[PDB]
């Protein structure tokens, strides 16, 4: 995913 | 003469669930597709003897 994508930020919030 | 409580304070449980799935696929269709069933030779004969 692109660095600035909003979908990338959602991925980073999973599997905490 | 003692009486019970209306309810008992239970313990609270937090549940964290993660589901991950990845799918990949390829599809190729290349070449030349010829006919495999073709008509063959023919022969006929006809005569009137009388």
């Amino acid at each position: 995913l692109p660095k600035g994508s909003t979908t990338r930020d959602a991925v980073d919030r999973t599997l905490g | 003469l003692a009486t019970p409580s209306p309810f008992d304070m239970e313990k609270m449980v937090w549940l964290d669930v993660n589901i991950l799935e990845i799918r990949k696929s390829v599809l190729e269709n290349f070449g030349v597709d010829w006919s495999k069933q073709i008509p063959g030779p023919f022969a006929a004969f006809g005569k009137d003897f009388v």
